[PDB]
């Protein structure tokens, strides 16, 4: 009976040169039990892109609720949002639920259309806004995720290169963890165009 | 399965070029009353090594009849007693060390944090830890209780780390656990102003200072602080 | 009520060669949010060539590895100076855990050193006694962190050879002393970066035919 | 954990995983799950590793003094008998152990007796034990004939590990299989699930809730 | 804690320690526990910090709105209004206040009170963990219509022994002169009064 | 309220749930219909709480029931779907939840596809080609992996929820007195009376 | 409790008290075993200087231990029931835990040992 | 966290250091603990994250709208205010330790607030984890009259103490300097005394090495 | 362990076993056979914690068995329920219980007479007609009330366990995979294979 840890899943987002990625698993689960391989954990309003793990159906109420939000923030200011902007809006959303919290790890990730800066941030699940340069990480394999990214990374890496290092940093963290895996999908983004490729990867 | 009663709070102590300096107040605590006020909690053993024991007072003086008789143990069919076969501090620690162990093993622990200061016969710096779960560890600065998180910040400010004790001095090192001591006396509620000073060195030996007290302290600021906040008078 | 455990912090790597094996360790000592000592060894030379570490609860680190040692001594004595094979040792540690099964060593336990063929091996320990030989193994708090990292370093897990489709893996090969040592000091400052109880000092002991070797090396101290 | 053992026709199968966790966090791929304790006896361990090694390891010895004494190859009977007899005994202690011995002699023929560590002795033809048994029995099951072949049996046996080994979260790694005749026990190889499971997908046509 | 009020013949005289602790950690060495909640009506606090100055804060409030009104307010008013505050949240509150005013009229006045919210008006008042020690020693040296001079010295013998033997009071004594000559603070440093 | 099974096949969906109503020792019918009819195209079934999982199944069936009539139009199985998700969603956090669990078939008439909807008490919906609540999934899910092609016909999937059946006969340790096995197509939703 | 180590080396190398427990063995009834192709029968001898005995109640000379395996003897009476009791316990101890009955081999074994054992213990004879 | 004020000859400095974490896990390496309420009244917050940055925030809008509405310059005393009453109607729930500092026309302040809602006033404080090691530095070093570079020296070296000392701590150190009269200075990481030492190896992987199923084009286009 | 009937009849004693083996959501075994002979005109069966059960059943029939040897002679059924009676009497203020509970089921050679005993966990034991333990006694008790006469034949009593074990597999929410029959007689024990 840990919210947290019930469907198991796992996001992490990394920037490059002039881009960045955003990967998930797929896996949703009730505790031991896999039920969907098909459980997307990355979502987009415009060229922001959202990551969510923790509890399955709170991933599920915020995409709605964040798609909600741009929708009426894009018909009254005339223009998508963006990723600075929309990363504030998490952040106030998830504090409006401060003493009643949807149990979940939230990741910003796109590119700002205006200035062209690669963009990145991470939430506790009331809503404290985690800002990095190299990577933000999020789910039941955090621990893992974080030692992967440590060590694989490096600054100013280029789309390609980076899918490489995004995708393995994912892969072997997933790897060790019972409720993350079951496949795995990478977002590759660049100013104006988005690559989406699908991993593959063991699967137990 | 025991619960503290009649306590000493902080050891503090540190290693210097030619030896170790170790500290400790003289009250005997019972919660938030200061009991006992003539109570020394640093014990040597000879004339090479001194034992500061914070925690429990009764686990303490039972610590104290072991080393004295120890000490006793150690004379009996030995000629070399004040010489060779003499007790060195890694000895005196190590017998703790295995009794702190033991204890903590059968569930009835001593509820200690000891720190045995010494020097041994060729000349190098002993200093180390052990508490109630039988913990072991080692360091330039070493420090029990409120200690820990106050004493050992100002003590590695000077010996940082291994390479900094030969460039310290004893007036250096004195100087920094006299400061230290007065630090708790501000910020420990469990603490006295009255305090005992071992210092053990290779050369000197054994100098054991009784009835220090903190001085040159600083109050005076205290009669311009007004109120909590608002308040001007 | 008496809690007869604490948590001691650290962490440890074992990685073996073709014809060496390295036992790596983190020198912090820690208790809650308070430093003990930035240096206090906690990987040890128990002869034989046998190189062990007891990572967790110190107390039992040092109980354990002290009665290993011991046990090590006694059998010389009873087996007229034979050398402990590190897959003796092995099970034997084993009985030494599984002894206390019901009032445990809290600690994680990995040994190093070289197989009767002369080629390196690992073992690791649960704390009751479960254990198994493998090429790679991290132990302690940041387990976690690096042990994935040797999958894909060590074991050249989830990588497949570029151009065949996913359906060729990348060969599997022995690395040398000098790659190895690169993987650990890169595994522990990845590791003291992002968890908190890692730091200080990084101590390495290399083991080949020739003997035991130790490697220093800093880390930070924050 | 995942294993199990089925009797058929043509002996014994017996199939495992090698997964070891602590909660979540996967801490081994590569774990021995079929303890060889002589050439015509097995025995799978599932539960508390330490608890489920040190004791099957323990019984071999227990099997290896029979012979000495009795200078007879011990039967399934008596050597599950040791093992649940040394289980009882320390009966609310909190061991943790879900085992099978498998094996055959000459008086019993192949034989499969469950032993756990509440006490529990059991003989059968079939038996899937551990976390993902539930997962095992149902491919199992519904396709288990006594008139298998050996390879038929074999890749039955494989496959039950690999159907629990996806949905179950705590197994996994890869699958050992064994086959026990009259002639004593046979390894028949290590068999990563990484590989193993898009071979069987591709093969079989199997397994198409997943994204190929 | 350990705080006092002692009436006197000129008037009334408030006294305090200056610790504050979280747990056995002085968080504050040189607190101010004597408080004003109008000109010459103060207030020394025990207990919780944050209830004693949300209750303190809402008082000084009650006693400015009732000056604008009605005019000066008596001891025994503001005495009235801590106690309800205390009363009526009993629940939620750990507050052992003491009252002290002067009034023109009625001279010095001493009211307490404790964690229940009663009212006890007296020619003296000791309260906080450390008056415990100080009972035997204040009933058998106070006298009534004492002079300034004599208030204070047992103001500071008694606080002395207090912080001597409680380990959660200590620091500087603090204290506050309440006449028809106006309000005068004083101070007391541990070189001082330790010795004593 | 135990057993509910849920098989997306070519050209419909089938739901098998349990018959057994059981109540401490006792079990007081063996004959319960665990399903409402939504809309002409899409059934629900339900497992869970006692007294909560009718009350919800028919609260819901009203909802869709007043949507029909209001718009004279029959909801997609998605949008069906969503919207028991979201009363879902809000019941979690509400002082007392519904303790239901509950899967939805469904046939697309605009899409010409059939649904299936796996939906827990907490609002976490799945659309799956074979689906289960509570401890029949442990069987059936390895089951389905092995034996389950996409493009089987109804009758195949019969004979491939005949093989669950069987199988969870065999290994659960409860008596849940079979299974009212129903079928949603193009033509709407059919109870097979003999299984 | 008696310690005394009645069965003891002598300077010619024998065990006296073993020795002369085989003279009280001599001065027993006789006793034969005979086993045949498809059986074994055993022989009992009886002495006739007992008259008014009552056969039906008076301990039989042949004891069986379990229900395919028989003990006789020869010697002293009281000692035997000894060695039989403990043998029909094994004989139920060795089904309960081997899931089989003994053998005639492992029985003796287990018989022969108890004898041994009874020729190195302090305090027996 | 350790966070630090000291007041000084013509104002007061705070500073902090800037090590987030989750339990043993660094979260953040550089997060920004210094907050801004208004142009000349600065925030240190230790604690529940969410909850420093959510506060702040809140009484720093109020404190603008209150700004304008008076048409004067905000005081510290109505952020104090404001605050301990927010902090107090929540009962500790809302987990903000916070040392309040700044100059207005009254002069210059500092103050400390904690989550149950009291306050204290001082010439140096300090909060977080780290308060001990930061306060015996204060202690052994402060003095009355400090000037505007003495004090952040003091300032910084006690958030250093935290850094080195408490686990809890780490990074780098960031201040804000409110002098009478000029604008206030915010040295985001004034100093940054844990650099992250040049790896041993480039883990750049040969493209290809991952393995693919599908690709294709996402359309975030109208 | 779950359902263990007896009834006595006219000429013999009929005990009714439960054969399946449940542990947490898996019938492990559905052809376990929970009883033991404790000599040629005694039966036992049992039922209640696992592994306790049957190293019970085997150390009182070891008992029994050495007893028999050692006095060339069957004890009557009076007899060794008295003693098992005693061993759970004694069992049930020591360290860890055996929690077993048992019917014996036996035919006095010397009366000439079938004889059913009842005995619980406690060391509790009653003769009788007809028992069960467990929750099977709360169907079949009743049951029996009405329908058993003492002087019914062996056929008759078949008919009247039939009728309960028809009552069970109706009523109890539990699998139990139907049950083992043995019948205890002049001519000893043995066992209905087509039940
Ligand atoms: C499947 C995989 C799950 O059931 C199998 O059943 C396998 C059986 C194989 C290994 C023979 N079971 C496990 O993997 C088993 C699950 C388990 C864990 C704990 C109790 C019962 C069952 N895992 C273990 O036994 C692991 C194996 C290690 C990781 C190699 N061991 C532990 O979890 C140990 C010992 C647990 C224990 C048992 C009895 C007394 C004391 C302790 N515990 C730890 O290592 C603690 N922990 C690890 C994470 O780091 C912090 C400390
Ligand atoms: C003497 C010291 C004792 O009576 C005085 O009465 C003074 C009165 C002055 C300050 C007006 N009292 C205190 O100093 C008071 C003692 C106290 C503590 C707890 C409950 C009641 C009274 N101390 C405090 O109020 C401190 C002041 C802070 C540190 C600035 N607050 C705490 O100790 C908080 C109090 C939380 C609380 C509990 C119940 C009601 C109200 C508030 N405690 C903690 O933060 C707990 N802390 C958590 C981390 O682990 C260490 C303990
Ligand atoms: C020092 C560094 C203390 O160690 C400082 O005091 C800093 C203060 C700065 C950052 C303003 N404190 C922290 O960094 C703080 C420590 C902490 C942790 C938990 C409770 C109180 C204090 N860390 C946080 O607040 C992190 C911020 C993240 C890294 C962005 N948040 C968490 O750890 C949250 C706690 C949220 C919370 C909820 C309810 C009451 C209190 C706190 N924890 C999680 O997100 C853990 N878990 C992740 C998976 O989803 C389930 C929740
Ligand atoms: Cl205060
Ligand atoms: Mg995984
Ligand atoms: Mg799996
Ligand atoms: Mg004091």
């Amino acid at each position: 009976s840990d919210p947290s840890s019930i469907n198991g899943g796992i996001v992490v987002a990394m920037t490059g040169k002039d881009c960045v990625a955003i990967a998930c698993d797929l896996r949703l689960g009730s505790q031991s039990l896999g039920v969907s391989n098909k459980f997307e954990k990355i979502f987009h309003y415009g060229h922001v892109f959202l990551g969510i793990t923790g509890l399955a159906t709170d991933v599920t109420t915020l995409n709605e609720m964040f798609r909600y939000k741009t929708n009426l923030y894009k018909l009254k200011e005339e223009r998508a949002i963006e990723p600075e902007t929309f990363t504030q809006l998490v952040s106030s959303s998830l504090y409006e639920r401060r003493f009643g919290p949807y149990f979940v790890g939230p990741v910003v990730a796109g590119i700002n259309s205006k200035s062209g800066k690669p963009f990145i941030a991470g939430f506790d699940l009331i809503g404290c806004i985690d800002e990095a340069k190299d990577f933000i990480v999020s789910g039941t394999a955090s621990d893992q995720l974080f030692g992967m990214c440590e060590s694989l990374y490096e600054p100013n890496l280029e789309p390609e290169d980076l899918f490489e290092t995004i995708s393995q940093a994912l892969l072997n963290a997933a790897d060790r963890d019972a409720l993350s895996g079951w496949g795995a999908v990478v977002y590759i983004i660049k100013k104006d165009e988005v690559v989406k490729r699908y991993l593959k990867m063991r699967q137990d | 399965t025991q619960q503290p009663i009649v306590t000493g709070t902080s050891v503090i102590s540190m290693k210097y070029d030619n030896g170790v300096i170790i500290a400790a107040d003289n009250l005997g605590s019972y919660g938030s009353l200061l009991r006992f006020n003539g109570v020394e909690r640093l014990i040597p053993v000879g004339d090479n090594t001194v034992v500061g024991i914070s925690g429990d007072i009764s686990d303490m003086q039972h610590i104290e009849r072991l080393l004295k008789d120890l000490v006793t143990e150690n004379a009996y069919d030995n000629p070399l007693a004040d010489a060779e076969e003499a007790l060195e501090p890694s000895y005196i620690f190590e017998y703790l060390a295995t009794v702190m162990y033991q204890r903590r093993s059968k569930m009835n622990p001593l509820w200690n944090a000891i720190i045995v200061a010494g020097v041994q016969s060729n000349g190098d710096q002993f200093l180390r830890y052990v508490n109630l779960l039988g913990v072991t560890y080692s360091s330039p600065t070493l420090a029990t209780g409120f200690g820990a998180h106050m004493a050992n910040p100002l003590l590695r400010k000077v010996v940082d780390r291994e390479s900094d004790i030969p460039k310290t001095t004893v007036q250096v090192a004195e100087e920094a656990i006299v400061n230290a001591m007065r630090v708790l006396y501000y910020r420990d509620a469990r603490s006295s102003r009255n305090f005992s000073l071992a210092i053990i060195d290779k050369n000197t030996g054994l100098t054991f200072k009784k009835n220090l007290q903190v001085e040159n302290m600083k109050w005076d600021f205290a009669k311009d602080i007004k109120g909590y906040g608002t308040q001007k008078i | 009520q008496f809690n007869p455990y604490g948590d001691n912090g650290g962490t440890i790597l074992g990685i073996a060669g073709e014809d060496f094996a390295v036992l790596a360790g983190d020198t912090r000592n820690i208790t809650d949010y308070s430093i003990n000592s930035r240096y206090e060894p906690k990987v040890f030379d128990c002869g034989d060539n046998i190189v062990m570490s007891a990572n967790g609860f110190a107390a039992d680190g040092d109980a354990l590895v002290k009665r290993f040692k011991n046990s090590v001594k006694w059998y010389h004595f009873d087996h007229n100076d034979k050398k402990l094979s590190i897959n003796s040792a092995a099970r034997n540690i084993q009985h030494l855990l599984y002894g206390k099964r019901f009032f445990p060593y809290y600690v994680h336990t990995i040994i190093a050193g070289l197989d009767e063929d002369g080629k390196g091996a690992v073992y690791s320990f649960d704390p009751v006694g479960s254990y198994e030989r493998e090429q790679c193994r991290a132990g302690g708090a940041a387990a976690s962190l690096i042990m994935p990292f040797l999958d894909n370093q060590v074991n050249f897990k989830n990588q497949y050879e570029p151009g065949t489709n996913g359906k060729v893996k990348k060969p599997l090969k022995y690395l040398s002393v000098e790659e190895v040592i690169k993987l650990v000091r890169d595994s522990f400052t990845s590791a003291t970066e992002r968890h908190i109880q890692v730091g200080d000092g990084l101590e390495i002991l290399i083991v080949t035919k020739d003997g035991v070797r130790k490697e220093f090396y800093e880390l930070k101290r924050d | 954990t995942t294993t199990l053992a089925f009797r058929f026709q043509g002996g014994i199968i017996v199939a495992v995983d090698s997964r070891a966790t602590a909660g979540n966090w996967v801490a081994s791929q590569t774990v021995k799950k079929v303890i060889e304790i002589n050439p015509f006896l097995l025995g799978t361990v599932a539960g508390g590793a330490a608890d489920c090694q040190f004791w099957e390891t323990w019984l071999g010895s227990q099997c290896r003094l029979h012979e000495l004494r009795e200078k007879e190859r011990i039967s399934v009977a008596a050597a599950s008998k040791i093992l649940s007899n040394l289980v009882y005994q320390y009966k609310g202690a909190g061991l943790s152990m879900g085992t099978m011995i498998c094996g055959y002699t000459r008086k019993e023929g192949p034989t499969i007796y469950y032993v756990d560590s509440d006490g529990t002795r059991l003989k059968g033809d079939i038996f899937c034990v551990g976390s993902g048994q539930t997962f095992a029995y149902g491919v199992l099951d519904s396709n288990y004939k006594w008139d298998l072949s050996v390879e038929d049996a074999l890749y039955l046996g494989k496959r039950s590990i690999l159907a629990a080994a996806h949905r179950d979260a705590y197994s996994g790694g890869s699958v050992n299989l064994y086959h026990v005749t009259e002639d004593g026990w046979i390894y028949h190889g290590n068999h990563d699930v990484g590989e193993l499971f898009w071979k069987v997908k591709e093969e079989e046509g199997s397994f198409n809730n997943v994204i190929g | 804690t350990s705080i006092m009020a002692v009436t006197f013949k000129d008037g009334v005289i408030l006294g305090a320690d200056s610790r504050t602790t979280t747990g056995a950690y002085i968080a504050n060495r040189v607190t101010d526990k004597l408080t004003r909640v109008h000109d010459k009506i103060w207030c020394c606090r025990s207990g919780s910090a944050a209830d004693t100055q949300a209750i303190a804060d809402i008082v000084q409030y009650h006693l400015e709105l009732y000056t604008s009104q009605y005019g000066t307010p008596s001891t025994e008013t503001a005495a009235s209004v801590f106690k309800e505050l205390c009363y009526e949240n009993k629940d939620n509150l750990t507050a052992g206040i003491i009252v002290a005013g002067y009034d023109d009229k009625n001279k010095g006045e001493v009211y307490t009170i404790p964690l229940g919210g009663s009212v006890h008006k007296l020619p003296y008042a000791i309260a906080g963990s450390g008056s415990t020690f100080i009972y035997g020693y204040c009933d058998k040296n106070f006298r009534e219509n004492m002079s300034k001079e004599e208030t204070v010295d047992f103001i500071k013998h008694s606080l002395s022994q207090a912080i001597k033997w409680d380990g959660s009071s200590g620091g500087v004594i603090r204290m506050v002169v309440l006449t028809a000559a106006g309000v005068e603070r004083l101070i007391f440093y541990p070189d001082e009064y330790e010795q004593l | 309220m135990d057993i509910i099974l849920g098989i997306r096949v070519q050209d419909s969906v089938i739901l098998a749930s349990s018959k057994a109503v059981t109540r401490g020792i006792s079990v007081l019918k063996d004959s319960d219909d665990k399903t409402r009819q939504l809309s002409p195209h899409t059934l629900m079934s339900f497992a869970g709480e006692a007294g909560d999982t009718v009350q919800f199944a028919e609260y819901i069936q009203a909802n869709i029931q007043l949507y029909s009539i209001r718009e004279d139009y029959e909801l997609s199985p998605q949008a069906v779907s969503s919207f028991v998700r979201q009363e879902l969603a809000k019941s979690i956090r509400s002082r007392r939840p519904y303790q239901v669990n509950v899967l939805i078939g469904g046939y697309d008439k605009k899409k010409n596809k059939p649904e299936l909807y796996q939906i827990d008490y907490l609002g976490t919906k799945v659309e799956l080609p074979y689906g289960a609540h509570g401890y029949s999934g442990f069987y059936t899910f390895s089951l389905l992996d092995h034996h389950y092609r996409p493009d089987m016909t109804t009758e195949e999937g019969l004979d491939l929820l005949k093989l669950c059946v069987q199988e969870l006969e065999k290994r659960m340790p409860m008596d849940f007195k079979g299974v009212i096995v129903k079928i949603v197509d193009k033509d709407g939703i059919r109870q097979v009376d003999d299984f | 409790g008696y310690d005394r180590a009645l069965s003891i080396f002598s300077p010619d190398g024998h065990i006296f008290q073993v020795e002369y427990a085989l003279e009280a063995v001599k001065r027993g009834t006789c006793a034969v075993g005979v086993k045949g192709k498809n059986c074994v029968v055993l022989g009992c001898e009886r002495r006739s200087t007992l008259k008014l005995q009552d056969t039906r109640i008076t301990p039989s000379k042949v004891s069986k231990i379990d229900s395919h395996v028989v003990l006789s003897f020869s010697g002293l009476n009281a000692d035997s029931r000894i060695l039989i009791e403990k043998a029909r316990v094994e004989a139920q101890s060795h089904r309960l835990t081997l899931e089989d009955p003994v053998t005639v081999e492992y029985l003796t074994r287990y018989v022969a040992g108890v004898q041994q054992r009874y020729t190195q213990s302090g305090g027996v004879r | 966290t350790t966070i630090v004020g000291v007041k000084f000859n013509n104002g007061v400095v705070i500073a902090a250091d800037t090590r987030s974490t989750q339990g043993p896990i660094v979260a953040d390496k550089n997060c920004a603990k210094l907050h801004r309420i208004s142009p000349k009244i600065w925030c240190a917050g230790a604690g529940t994250a969410a909850d420093t940055e959510a506060v702040t925030q809140l009484i720093g809008s109020n404190i603008e709208l209150h700004s304008l509405y008076t048409s004067r310059e905000p005081r510290v005393v109505s952020a104090l205010q404001m605050l301990k009453q927010h902090l107090f109607k929540y009962q500790g729930h809302i987990g903000a330790y916070l040392i309040v500092a700044g100059v207005d026309p009254t002069g210059s302040h500092l103050f400390s607030i904690h989550a149950h809602g009291s306050t204290d006033v001082g010439y140096y404080l300090s909060l977080g984890s780290g308060s001990l090691a930061a306060m015996a530095v204060l202690e052994s070093h402060w003095k009355q009259d400090l000037t505007k570079e003495e004090a952040i020296k003091l300032a910084s070296d006690a958030i250093q103490a935290g850094i080195w000392n408490d686990l809890g701590s780490g990074s780098n150190v960031d201040v804000c300097v409110m002098e009478i009269g000029k604008d206030a200075e915010y040295l985001r990481n004034y100093l940054t005394p844990n650099v992250r030492e040049e790896k041993q190896k480039s883990y750049k992987f040969p493209r290809g090495t991952t393995a693919v199923l599908k690709e294709s084009i996402v359309n975030i286009c109208d």
